[PDB]
Formats: structure tokens, C-alpha cells, sequence
């Protein structure tokens, strides 16, 4: 076929070291690309996450109304505004009627503050986890691309078809191969260099991103609707038994007025009494 | 029915890559192109030995060709009875190489031209083909196949002695010619050998002759002191063994 | 047997040059296949969920049923639909009597709106993700069985049955080689592309839903249930007081009431006991 | 070794042909295995979900008396009917009395349909999964094990000790490397047809089994349990506002009984004056 | 460095039969190791789950307090025990009062089995399947050490000086190939055995842990929150109807009670009439 | 380009025997720092996971009180002593009266203990598993880098020229190689030991997590909602009855009292009829 | 607060290996066996003339061993005398065949040795072996560089005549026990006739001695008929021309 011959012709055509060249300057692209999308951006992660603990450290133990204003003046980038608004919404204000009015005495926990502040929200896509992981196995299949096509360069030029000239494609040949090999190397050192700063930079950031929620989980306490469950069923045995008591109660309070009218009705014969004998 | 529907999700980590599979194959990639390279260099160099040997053999050959053909050259330009075969490396003597019954040395042309000979084989040992190649002269006697092979034998022994003789005996022209170095090469050079009986086309002119032949080392064969004995300088001349009334 | 060396000449037949094209042209198809059914979908989707988190993030003030009828005619998609549907279920309407009738007040989110706009249900099933993403391996396999191939060819050609044979032969089964290379370099080249935009298309599609489901979450407030137990407990303790005082009013209206009684009793028998004396 | 030797003697000792017989043979009746209990089960899984999702679609507009024994009746695999039962009992039931009997009216979803009929449930676990994922490795390792065993025979057998002994020792070599070649071809031709037909075939079934569980979910909805909450707040703040309308009518009404008992009473005792007056 | 030249010397003077003797060794014992630690310890796994379902599946029929003693008296000589007094636990029993005394009448599911009777708990952690499934692995890793060193071996010793020398080296490179191919297809067979082995026993122990925790999901039923909130509902409806109608009935008793006492009065005041005409 | 023969010759101008050197000393630097912060740091919490177990199981005979003092007592590692306090958040405190006091009589459980001392909080975030599993990879590729590293020195100083510089060149590329895979195969067996330390390690830790949950699960009971829900279904039902029976009694007590009072005024009557009589 | 307690999740499902890595590591085996069997065809090719020709000149000194091991086990069975080397195809007669200064005969030994090797030696040769390998006999001579040259000459050439002699000559002892054939034999396989000089021993008298030297084919030569010459039929009894008497 003379399509596919024109395309090994054109393959082939490049001159050797182009093949390591652009398997090494697509590889560093790549590498760079991963520093600054993920590797810098997972650092000021972290530091955001060690900074917004420290922060909520500094208020265990303020009124909770203050906690409240001083989180939401806290959490203001996007994803975080977001989860704190979410988290908020979990969490449940106990009110009681103190001076004439309804104030904040606790507020009580709902669900975890992992839920809202998840490792995915605020880790995994922010830094394209999804792609990166994948990136490594991007790099390998780069250098195996560049191992292929540098020895079909090297085989191509394997030609001597001559005794005298026999040195020469041996020559070009061991030279072909090094090339495929230089960009095989490079590409599988910049392979496992990304695998050690991404699953680094993961692992800190999951743990700093566990710190953090174990800091906002220690502000609220949970289990309130445990505490409704056994408020109202402690209510409804004292509404029995104080129903009980009142109908007691409101039948002695009845008996007691009609001894009363029983004894006004007396003073009242009495009276008319006197009065007909006095008549008589 | 009493947990809450805001709980942790993605609770899943990551599987890591299994990486034994990676290294087989980029260790066999490694390999692979290790048998490549063995492969072609060991052809080439396996090809360059076989052409060597046979480039080596061959400018062998031409240097011993070389060599036949100048020392030709000279003997048509000293004398014309000589006659030289390079296609067998032998130098015979076409017609002054006879002899007859009961005669046992050359005529007067033969001894002329035995004594001429000498000193081209004396030169053509000397230069550098001689030096790469050259092995020592036999001297081979031919008669016929009749009359008593004892007779014969001893006859044609005896034309090999006297030949020698002519080479060496001191009223000989050529002891008085060469020097004492070339009389230790000619010892070096000039041997005796055995005796032929190939006798052919029914012609006793031709069978009973004697010629000299050279001989060449081999492409294996080996140069040393070993087989390189020194005749000690001549202290005392040479008197031939066979008398005249003989 | 016999079988396997008729099969072996009629498989290793074949021109070197048919093998190439071949895996070139169905690697080709497959990447077609792939960027039709797989990229384009997940561009149309990724575009979809941009434009509607642009009209959630637009109803963001409008009162809640108009919010209603907005989110349930925006979506129309039978994914989405269904998802929809399932999340207004989720979703708790808050009535209040207003105007002599029952009105929303208020729309409570009872679970997070991922638990219907899900990632499975909008993206993984959508682009058959379970299929795709294994789609690499296939494309590697397809040129190493066109290598395979084409080194059977090449091997069942050379035969240096002569010493003056052998560079022939060695240079044309290099050559062979140098085809089966150049299929299984374009394969695995198409499979680290297929690879890169995969994964960088889920990334950008996990991002934009999480930006959908936030929009959607923001709408609505969690913390119902927590807010109905709380006033169930405050109208148990509110209630027994109700009781003790209820019966307390009602005892002394009671006592007022037959304090009256008694009054009218005693005016009434006295005016008798007048007429009576008066008409004796 | 003695025992070294021993063992390759008896390996090599087979026919060089039966080593791509075997490797045929073996990755031919290991995707037959495949066919046989992976493929035709997942298109009989899939062609029951779309009929069940056809059913389940055909009956939404019944009384849910009927949709629950139509429902029933409906699924009879063993995981379906364990999935069906589960779901079923995780359904909540709403009767109300009409007139003389308790009645459904209504039937309230409680959890969603997948976490029942799951696809662990019904496709991974039936589909063998966890097993047929990495059945294409081991087709791919079968091949290079028929690789190293059929050079190993080429191996031993060399024979050099006589040059057409040579010649007939290196036609082996090169008719074994055929035949290796052959059989990783093979080999790797059925691994990637079976990852091809194993991830459609999942990916589809994901597909139908989301299709049937969205199928399911329609037909009931959620948020029972607030709105039972509601209700109870509602009852409660009611039955504090009925307690006092209650007293208040109670009290007006015993006020009424005892004005008419005191005039009942006056008019009693005027007649008693008339007597007293008829007396004299 | 010295050293390094020493150990160079003595690996490259190792007899190249060695290798793959160690190969084979070290690959046998890896085997043995499979065998004990995860394949018999699966079988017997597996038989036990079956053996635990059909016990489970003998009490379908029986009275709650014989099944819970049943269930108890099965898991409670096992490593299951604590598995078995959570899953219990979560079990609500309903009492009802008959005859005078507490008995169970039904026994609630409020959350699935397999919650507490795990994968990780009951498979993963007894059979080491996190190691496990990095076996064939470690295998392949052992093959690939073997073959190239002893390839490399066999390169070493292959130096033809002279053409007159290339029939010896050739056979001698062969010898040395072979020894490497024995190692490595050992290594690899052994792999895919193991990965074959490891796979089809961990899909069987799933499935049956499956079955296992099915049966023990069949028992009790679910759903009895909703139930008690509906009663809640009711009880609340009623109370309300209740509190009205007993007002009501109240409110007509005593007007009966005072007509009657109204009457009662005016036949005693009807009798002082008569005492009074008799005593004039 | 001269860039790239510059970094060629500087790259293969490293002697041969630095390149084992390199593996082996950056491999044995990475396993070092794999003992000292994951197999060290495991072997650590086995242990104070196994004492803490025998702590727990020590205290399940204590009163409530004791015991919860006990396990406050106990935990003071940082992780542990969050997951602790969220934990006993998460415990329902039961309080009774007894000598007119609010004392602690049961404490039940409403999540279970894992949730708490999950196995990311106490085994995965210390070990920093994120990273440390992919650790054989790395070690994998460093050697496969140190191979391709010697290959290239080795080809870059091939001297095809003569016989003699083709043999000489040939046993310099084998050594180079053979250096090269000495340090490779001490980086594959570092990686199969890793594997092997990894995955054992991580089992255990989760079997004696797994351990240490389940006793802090047996002291406290779960199931208290249910419990509580329906106490409130049977104090609603005995509300209705005592409602019915409290409205007879009080109308029967109306009753006795009116009778008693219709008695009283009749005698009283009685008595003003005498007095009348004696007055006349 | 209504969460489900009953929705379940996925278990740790790890992947499998990933295809495209086991299938390059059989891809780069497949290529690495082609690259070995290549070279070991391509080697095997290349030197085929070179492993024929090497075959074969093992095979001609399997059959010259074999012969010559042969011939030495029939001496060892008949006369102590003669010892054979095959290192270097010499057959000795050591003590029997010592030679006194100036005189060419031997002792009793001497002839009784060589007329008792000729005949078994001729039977060897009338062997297939000896049919397809076995040239003429050489009669080594042997002279020192010490004094005359042309006497030790003379009196190398008159051993090498006596030995000839003794070998053909009529009353002989070999000949009553010869039939004509045999004797055409001997005339054909045996030349008289060479002379060397060497140094590899530390004793002059060992230069005083006769050996035999057979010579054998190349494998190229293959036996060239044309080289063969014949002899008529003997008429009259060989008489010898040495001085016996002397
Ligand atoms: C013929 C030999 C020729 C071949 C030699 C090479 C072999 C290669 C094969 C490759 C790997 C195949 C292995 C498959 C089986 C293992 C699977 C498994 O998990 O077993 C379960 C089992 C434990 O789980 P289980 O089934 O529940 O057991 C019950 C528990 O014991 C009790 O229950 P529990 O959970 O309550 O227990 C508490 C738990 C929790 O306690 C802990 O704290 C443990 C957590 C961390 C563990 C720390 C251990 C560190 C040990 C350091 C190194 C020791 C040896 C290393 C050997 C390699 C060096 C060459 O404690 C443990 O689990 C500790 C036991 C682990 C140590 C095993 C004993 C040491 C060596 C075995 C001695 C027998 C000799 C055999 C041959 C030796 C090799 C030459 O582990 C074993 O007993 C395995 C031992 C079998 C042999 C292992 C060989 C080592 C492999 C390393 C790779 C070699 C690479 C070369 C290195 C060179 C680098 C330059
Ligand atoms: C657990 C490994 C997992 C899989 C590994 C695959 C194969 C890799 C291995 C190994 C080499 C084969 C083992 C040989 C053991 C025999 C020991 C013995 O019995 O004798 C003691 C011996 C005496 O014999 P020699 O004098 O050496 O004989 C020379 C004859 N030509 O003296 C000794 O004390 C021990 C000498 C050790 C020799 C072998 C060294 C192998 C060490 C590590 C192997 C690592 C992989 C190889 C990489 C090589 C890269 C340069
Ligand atoms: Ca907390
Ligand atoms: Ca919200
Ligand atoms: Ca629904
Ligand atoms: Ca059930
Ligand atoms: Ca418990």
C-alpha cells in the first residue's frame, strides 16, 4: 500500500533524537502542569486547613451566639462558605425563655462536620484528584510510546545490505535504542516522582482535613433527639400521673364547696327558723 | 430510622498500582533489546572473521604468486632453459634435466643452470614474500619404472647427492661465489627429499629428471627458533663424497 | 496437528502491510467510538449541568412554591426528571394557616440533593463509565495482537537457508518487526489519549455536578425533625402547666359560683320568709 | 541437578505442536466458561429487569392493594424475591377507616428501592464479578505460559551435534517461536473480546437495573416520618388551644345549669308561699 | 569499590541451574503458603457460612424467644458472638401484655445484617485478603529476577572468539535459555493458578456470606419507627375527638344529675307542704 | 541538538558500579524510613490497642458511672481522646429517681463505637496508608530506572568498529547491565518485602481495631429510640383509657356527692318542719 | 433524624491487573525469544561451511586415531620392538634401531622389527580406513650440523638406501614370507629418501636413527586417482648396491 508506506517514510523520516527530545519536554510539561495545578494548590490546602484550625481552637470556649458569628465571618471561600452553610443548617440551637425573650443557650449537633467539610468537596476536586491519580500511567505509556518509536527509527535504518557498511547501521541502531531508552528513563522517573508528591501532598491533606473537623466536631455536642425522645416520654408518665392527681384533687376541691353550701343552707334554716318562732 | 441523611460518603480509598506486571515488561523491554544488539553484533563480527580468514588466505596466495612469478621473471632474464610452474610452485629443468642409464650428473648446461638458480632462490627468500611464506626446497628424483628398483633408487639418490654436492663442494663456483651468510641460508634453504617413479607417455628422456620445488607456510602455521636450526660458521671446507671413477 | 500448519499458512498468507492498517483503522473506529459516545456526551453534560445551576443559582430569592414550579419545569431529562422528583419527595413543605388556609411557608431539605442527583445516576451511566474507562486496555491489546501478527508473518518468511542469505534475511524480518512496531505504537499512543481525555472529562464532570447539587442544596434548610422534637417537648411542658392551671380557674369559678348560689339562695328564702309572715 | 534434568526431560518430552493446541484449546474452553456463566446470564438478567421495569411501569396508576400483589406475584428469583420482600417490608403503609375496615390508602417509601435491589445484590453476586474481572489476565498469562513451554521444548531438543542436526534442531526453534507467537495471539484476542463483552454487558446491566430501581421508586413516595412530626406539632398546638376552649365552654355551661337551678329553685319556692298563703 | 566487584564475580560465576531452582523453591513455598493461610482457610469459611444458613433457615417457622434462643446458642460458641449480640440488639421486641404478663409477640428489624456480620470482619481479615490479592504479584516479581539473571548469565558466558567456536557457544547460550524459561514459566503458572484459585474462592465466600446474611435478614422485618409514629398520628387525632366527646358527655350528666336533684327538692319542699297543712 | 548528546555523555560518564550503588542505597534509605514510620508505628497501635482492650473488658461489671469514668480516664492519646469524647457524646445517659435524686441507672449506645474510632481516625491517618501502599511501586520503578540507566551506559560505549571491539563492547554493556539489574533485583525483592510488611501490618491493625470497637460496643446497649417510641404508643393508649375511666369516676363521685347532699337538705328540712310544728 | 439504616454500600472491590501491562511483557518475551532464535539461525547459518568443514576434520582424526591405534595393538601383540606414536604418526625403533658412528647397517633387532612392521603396517593400509586415508610411507632421516656437511649427507642417504635395501632385497627374510602382491605393495606405499636437522633433543646419539612417518590424505584431496602411477610385474630378484662387506 502506498498510504502506509508514505506514513513509515514519514514516521521515520525524524531525525533520532527529536523522539527523546519531545518525550522528555511533553513529560516535563506534564510534571509542571502537575506542580502547579496540583502540588502548589494541595500546599495551600493545607495551610488554609492548619490556619482555619487554629482559628476555631482560639473559640472552645465563648458563648455559642459568638462561636456562630465568629465561623461565619471565618468560612468565606467558596466550597468552604458552602459547607459551612450546610453545617450550620445541621446544627440545632436549643432555645429557653430567659428575661422575656428566646435566647441560643446551646447548640447541639446534628450530624458529623465531616459530612459537610468531606474529603471530596474540599480535597479531591479542587485538585482534579479524579485526572492526577491517572497521571503516572499518562507518563509510563509516554516513555513506551517514545521506546516503540525509537527502535522502529533504528530498525529502519538497520539496512547495511553490505559488509563494509555493516558498522555504520550497528552504530545508528545502538544509538537509536539509547535515545528510546533515555526517554523511557525519564519518563519513568518522572512517573514515580509524581506518584510520591501526590500521594504525599493526599495524605497530609486528609489529615489536616480530618484535624479540622475533628476541631469544628469539638465545639458542638450531639445527641439531642435522644434527649427529646426521653423529655417526652418522662412527660407523658408525669401527664398520667398528674392527671390522676387532678381529678383527685378536683373532686376533694368539690366536695369542700359543697360542705360549705351544706353549711350555708344550715346557717340559713336556722335563721328562718328563729324568725317563724319569733313570728309565732 | 433514627440515623441522619447527612453522613461521610467516599469512604474508599484508593487501590494502588500493581507494579510486578510494570517491571517484567520493562525488564524484558531491557532484555529484548540486549538479544537485539548480541544478535547483530555477533553477526557482524562472526561474518568479519569469516571474511578476514578467507581476505588473509587470499593475500597469501597472491603474495606466494607474486613471489613464483618474479623469481620466473629472473630465471627467463639470467637463462631461458629454465622452466617454472607457479600452478604447482615448481621450478623443473625442460630439457638439461635429463639423464641417461648409469649417469648420475647433469651435463654442462644443467650444472650452469643448477649453479645459476641458486642465487635467485637466494633473493627471493630474501624479500619480504620469502621472509612472510617461504619454507624449505626438496629435491625430488623421478625414473623410470623398469629395471631394478633398488637400481634405481640408488641412481637417482646419487643424482640427488651429487646435486647437492655441486650446491656445496667447495671447487664448486658457487662457494667461491657466495659468502659465508648465504651459505648458512643455502644450508637453511636447500634440503633432500625422497625419490618419485612417475613415469608416464613410455618417454625415459623425460621420467629420469630431477627438479626443485618450493615450499610455503601455511596461514596456522607458526614461526619459531624451534625449527629455525643454525648451521655453526663453516670452520673447514667441504669435499663431495661420490669419487670420479664412481 | 495437520490443522494448526494449514492454519499457520493461511493466517501468516497475508501481505506484511495489511496488518497495520488494519489495527490503525479499528483503533481509529474505537477512538471514534470513543470521542462520539463518550466526550461529546460528557461535554453536552457537563454544559447541561452549568446552565442549570445558572437557574438555581437564579431562583436563589424567589419565594418557595415559585421556586417549586421553577426547578420542576427546568428539568426535563428523564434522568434528571426522576431525580428530581425523588428530591421534591425529599424536600418537607412547612404550612401554616394564613388567610383562613393552609399556604407554604417554608420548604425544609430533608436529604442532601447528591442523594438523587447522584454521580451514577448523572455521569457514570450516562457515559457508560463502567465500559470506558477499560477502553485503553482494549486499544493496547488490539495492536499487540496486530504485532503478534505481523511477527508471525515476518517469521514465517525468513528461511536463510544460504551463508550469502543470511543479511537478507535478517534485514527483512527487521522490517517485519518494524510494521508489527509501527501498529502497536499507534495503538498505545491512541490509548494514552483516550486515557488523558477520559479521566480529564470525569474530573471536570465530578467538579461541575458537585457545583450543581451545591447550587441545589443552598435552596433549602436541614434540621427539621430536630425542630419538630423540640417543640413537641416545650408543648409537653407547656401542657402540664396548661393542666394544673386549667383546673385551678376552673375550681375557683366553681367557688365563685356557688358563693353566688348560696347569696341567691339566702335573698330568696328571706323575701319568702317575709311574704309568708306578711300573709300569716 | 539430577532432579533438574529429570523434570526437563519429562516437560520437554511432549510434542512440540500440543503446546498451541493446549493454549487453544484452553483459552477457547475458558471463554466458553465465560459465555456460559457470565454472558448469557447478564443478557437473561437484563432482559428480566426491562420486562420488570415494563411491568412495574404498566401498573402505577392501580390501588396500591393491587400494585403490592401485582409486585408480589412479580418477582420469583430467589434474589429477587429475598430484594422484593425487603423493600417491601421497608414500605410503610398508611391505612385509613373506610368506612368500617382499616384500608391502604396510600403506601409510603422509606428507603430507597437500589438499597434492596442492589447491584451487588442482583448482578455482582450472580454475574460472579469478583471472579470474571481478571479472567483477561489469565488468559493473557496463559499465553506467555505457552510461550516459555513451547521454547523450553525447542530448548532441550537442540541437537548440534551434526550440521543437518543442527538445521533440523534450528527449524524447530523457529517453528516453536511460531507457534508461541500463535498462541499469545490467541491468547490475546479472547482476553480483550472477553473484557469487551464483560464491560458492556456490566455497564448495560448497571444501566437496566437503574432503569428498574427508578422504576420502583416512582411508585411510592418518601417523607412519611416529618410529615408524622408535623402532624403531632400541629395535634399538640392544638390540643393546648382545645384543652382551654374546652374549659371555657365547660365553665359557661355550669354557669348556665346553675342560674337555671336557682330560678328553677325561686319559682319552687314562690309556689311554696302560695301553699303557705291557701294554708292560712 | 571492591565489594561490588566481589559480588559481580561471585553472581556472574553462579551455576546457571541454580536459578531456577531457587525460582521453583521459593514459588513452591509461596504456593504451600497460599494453600494454608487462604485456600483451605476459605473452604472452611465457606462451609461454616453454610452450615450457619441452615441452622438460620430452621427456625423461619418458630416463636420469636425460641428463635432468639436458637440464634444465641448458635453464634454464641463462635467467633460471631459479638457480631450476633449487636445484630440482637438491634432487634426491637414488641411486647404485649397477655394473661397478666410481658411476652414478645414480634421481634423488628431496624437495621441489616450484613452491618454487623461484615465482609472485612467474616472474609477479609481471616483469609488476608489485602496480601492475597498482591500474590501473583510477588510471583511474577520472582520470575522476572530469575529469567533476567539467568539470561544475563547466558549472555555472559556467549563470546564465540572464533567462527570455529559459534556451534559450542550456541548450544551453551541454549542450555542457559532454557534454565531461565523453566524458571519463569514456573513462576507464572504459578501466579495465574493462584490468581484463578484466590479469585474463584473469594466470589464463592462472598456469595455466601450473602446468603448467610440474607437468611438472617428474612426473619424480622422492618419499618417499626413508621409504624409508631402512625400510631402517634392516631392516638393524637383520637385524644383530641376524645377530650370533646367526654366534655360533651360530662356536660349531659350533670345537667341529668341536677334536673334530678331539682326534683328531689321539690318533692322534699312538696312534703314541707303537707307537714304544714297537717299542723294546722 | 548538542543539549542532548551534552546530557548524554554526562549522564553515561557515571562509572558502571554507581548505579547499584544509587538503587540499592536510595531503596534501602525509602525501606528504612517505610519501618521507622509505618511497620513501627503499626506495631505501636496493635499494641495499645490490645491494652486498651483489656482495659475495657475489665469495667464490664461496673456501674455505669464508674466505667464511663474509667474509659474518660483511660483515653489520652489525642485521636483516641477526640474519638472518645464524640463517642460519649454519642452515649444516651438513662436517669431514674431514686431518693428523690436524678441518678444514672443505664447508658445506652445510639451509633456504634467505629463510627468514632473509625479505621481512617486511628489506623489510616497515622500509618499515612494513603501513601505507604503505593510505596512497591516506587521502589519498583527506582529499579527499573537503575536498569534502563545501565543499559544506556553500556550501549552509549559500544564500539562497533572491529571483532575485537564488538566482543569487548559486548562484555562491557553485559556488565554495566548486570550492575544495573543487581541493583533492580534488590529493589524487587525490597518491594515484595514492603508488599508483604504493608498488608500483614494493615490487617492486624484493622482485626485489633476491629477487636477494641467491639468492647467498647459491649458495655452499652443500642435500640433506645425504638424503645422510647414505643413507651410513647403505650402511654398514648393508656392516656385514652384512664381519660374514659377518669370522666366515669368523677361523674360517679358527682353522683354519691349530690346524694349525699340531697340527704343533708331533706333531714335539714325534716328538721325546720319540727321546729315549725313546735312553734305552731 | 429519618435516615436509612438499610442503604448499603459497595464492598472494597479491587481492580484487576490491568491488561495492557501482562500483555507488553508477552509482547517483549515474543520479541526477545525472535531476537535469540534469529541469531542462533542466523550463527548457525553463517558458519554451516565452517561446522561441515570442522566435522568433517574431526572425523578424519577419529579414523586416523582408530587406524593408528589399530596398528600400534598389533605391534604391541607381535614385537615388542616396534612402538608407534599417534600423536605424531612415527613409528620407532629406538634401541634397535641405534646407529653407530660411520657405519649405515643395523643390528639383528633392527631388521627383525622393521621386515615384522611392514607387513602389518601393509595390512592396515589395505583397510578401508587405509583404502580412503593412507598415503605413502617417508623414511626420516636425521644429520647433525656438527662437521662435513656432505658426509652426514652421504651417510644419511646410504641409511635411508640400506633401509630400502633391507626392505627389497633378494635372500631376505621378508621375502619368503611375501607373495608378489605384497611386494608391488611395499614398491608402491614406501619412497626412500629425506633429510632434516633438529635440536629438540640432548643427545647426539639420538640423531643416529631411522624412522617411519606415514603421511595421510587432506580433505580436500579425496585420494586423486591420476596421481597413481603402476609397476610391471618383477622379472628378476632385487639386488642391493651398498657395500655389505664394506
Ligand atoms: C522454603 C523457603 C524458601 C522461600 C523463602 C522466601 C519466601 C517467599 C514467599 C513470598 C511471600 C509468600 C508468603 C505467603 C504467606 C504470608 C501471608 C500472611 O499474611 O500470612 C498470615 C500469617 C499471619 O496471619 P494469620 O494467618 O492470622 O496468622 C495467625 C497469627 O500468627 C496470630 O494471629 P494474630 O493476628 O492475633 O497475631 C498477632 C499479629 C499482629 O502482630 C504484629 O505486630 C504483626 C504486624 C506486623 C508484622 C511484623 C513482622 C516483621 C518480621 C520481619 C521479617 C521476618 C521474616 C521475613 C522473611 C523475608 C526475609 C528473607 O502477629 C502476626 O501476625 C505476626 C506474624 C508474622 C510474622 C511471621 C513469622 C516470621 C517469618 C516466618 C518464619 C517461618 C520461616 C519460613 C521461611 C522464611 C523465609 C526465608 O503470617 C505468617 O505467619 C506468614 C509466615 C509465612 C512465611 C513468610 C515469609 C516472608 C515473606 C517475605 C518476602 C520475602 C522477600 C525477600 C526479602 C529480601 C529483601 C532484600
Ligand atoms: C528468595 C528469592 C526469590 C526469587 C529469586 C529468583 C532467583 C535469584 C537467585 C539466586 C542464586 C541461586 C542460589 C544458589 C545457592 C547455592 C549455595 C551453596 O550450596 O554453596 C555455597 C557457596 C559455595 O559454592 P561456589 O563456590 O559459589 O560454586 C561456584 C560454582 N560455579 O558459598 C557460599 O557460602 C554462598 C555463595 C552464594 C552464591 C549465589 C548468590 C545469590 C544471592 C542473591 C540473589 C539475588 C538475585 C540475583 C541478581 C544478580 C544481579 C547481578
Ligand atoms: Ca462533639
Ligand atoms: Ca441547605
Ligand atoms: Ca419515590
Ligand atoms: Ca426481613
Ligand atoms: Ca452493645
Amino acid at each position: 500500500m502506498s498510504w502506509l508506506n508514505s506514513i513509515l517514510v514519514t514516521l521515520t523520516s525524524v531525525e533520532p533524537y527529536k523522539v527523546p527530545v519531545t518525550v522528555i519536554v511533553t513529560v516535563t510539561f506534564a510534571f509542571v502542569c502537575f506542580i502547579f495545578f496540583y502540588l502548589l494548590r494541595s500546599i495551600r490546602i493545607i495551610y488554609g486547613l492548619k490556619k482555619y484550625t487554629r482559628s476555631i481552637n482560639s473559640i472552645e470556649k465563648s458563648a455559642p451566639e459568638v462561636q456562630l458569628e465568629h465561623l461565619k465571618s471565618l468560612f468565606q471561600r467558596s466550597e468552604l462558605k458552602h459547607a459551612w452553610n450546610e453545617f450550620e443548617e445541621s446544627l440545632h440551637s436549643q432555645y429557653e425563655l430567659e428575661n422575656g425573650e428566646e435566647k441560643i443557650v446551646r447548640i447541639r449537633a446534628t450530624a458529623p462536620s465531616a459530612s459537610f467539610f468531606s474529603e471530596q468537596q474540599l480535597v479531591d476536586i479542587p485538585l482534579n484528584t479524579e485526572f492526577f491519580k491517572h497521571l503516572p500511567g499518562i507518563l509510563t505509556g509516554m516513555g513506551i510510546i517514545g521506546t516503540f518509536y525509537g527502535l522502529m527509527i533504528g530498525l529502519n535504518h538497520f539496512d547495511p545490505s553490505t559488509p563494509e557498511q555493516v558498522s555504520s547501521s550497528v552504530n545508528n541502531l545502538l544509538r537509536d535504542v539509547l535515545y528510546a531508552f533515555l526517554g523511557s528513563a525519564f519518563a519513568i522517573f518522572a512517573s514515580i516522582l509524581v506518584t510520591w508528591l501526590e500521594k504525599l501532598s493526599i495524605a497530609k491533606s486528609y489529615k489536616y482535613l480530618e484535624k479540622f473537623t475533628a476541631a469544628l466536631d469539638s465545639l458542638y455536642d450531639s445527641g439531642v433527639g435522644e434527649e427529646y425522645l426521653a423529655s417526652l416520654v418522662k412527660s407523658s408518665n408525669e401527664s398520667a400521673t398528674q392527671a390522676r392527681h387532678l381529678k383527685e384533687s378536683l373532686v376533694t376541691d368539690l366536695r369542700d364547696m359543697l360542705l360549705h353550701l351544706a353549711e350555708s343552707q344550715k346557717i340559713e334554716n336556722e335563721r328562718l327558723a328563729n324568725t317563724l318562732s319569733a313570728t309565732y | 430510622m433514627f440515623g441522619n441523611a447527612f453522613g461521610v460518603k467516599k469512604r474508599r480509598s484508593d487501590e494502588a498500582e500493581k507494579p510486578f506486571w510494570i517491571s517484567y515488561a520493562d525488564l524484558m523491554t531491557a532484555m529484548m533489546v540486549l538479544f537485539l544488539v548480541v544478535m547483530v553484533a555477533s553477526l557482524s563480527s562472526v561474518t568479519q572473521r569469516i571474511q578476514r580468514a578467507e581476505q588473509g588466505e587470499k593475500a597469501r596466495g597472491q603474495d606466494i604468486s607474486r613471489l613464483c612469478e618474479r623469481l620466473e621473471l629472473h630465471a627467463r632474464n639470467v637463462n631461458k632453459n629454465i622452466v617454472v610452474d607457479c600452478h604447482d610452485n615448481r621450478i623443473s629443468f625442460g630439457e638439461a634435466g635429463r639423464f641417461a642409464h648409469n649417469q648420475f650428473f647433469l651435463n654442462a648446461e644443467g650444472q650452469k643452470a643448477l649453479q645459476d638458480v641458486v642465487p635467485l632462490v637466494l633473493e627471493a627468500s630474501n624479500s619480504e614474500e620469502g621472509k612472510k611464506w617461504f619454507k624449505q626446497i626438496v629435491i625430488e628424483g623421478f625414473t623410470d619404472t623398469d629395471g631394478s628398483y633398488l637400481y634405481n633408487l640408488h641412481l637417482s639418490l646419487q643424482r640427488s647427492e651429487w646435486v647437492m654436492c655441486s650446491l656445496l663442494d667447495s671447487r664448486s663456483p658457487l662457494q667461491k661465489n657466495i659468502s659465508a651468510e648465504q651459505q648458512l641460508q643455502i644450508r637453511k634453504l636447500f634440503l633432500a627429499g625422497g625419490v618419485s617413479f612417475n613415469n608416464a607417455k613410455e618417454s625415459k628422456e623425460a621420467s629420469r629428471r630431477v627438479e626443485l620445488r618450493m615450499q610455503f607456510f601455511g596461514l596456522k602455521d607458526k614461526r619459531d627458533k624451534a625449527d629455525e636450526v643454525d648451521f655453526p660458521p663453516v670452520v673447514n671446507k667441504e669435499v663431495c663424497q661420490l669419487v670420479m671413477p664412481l
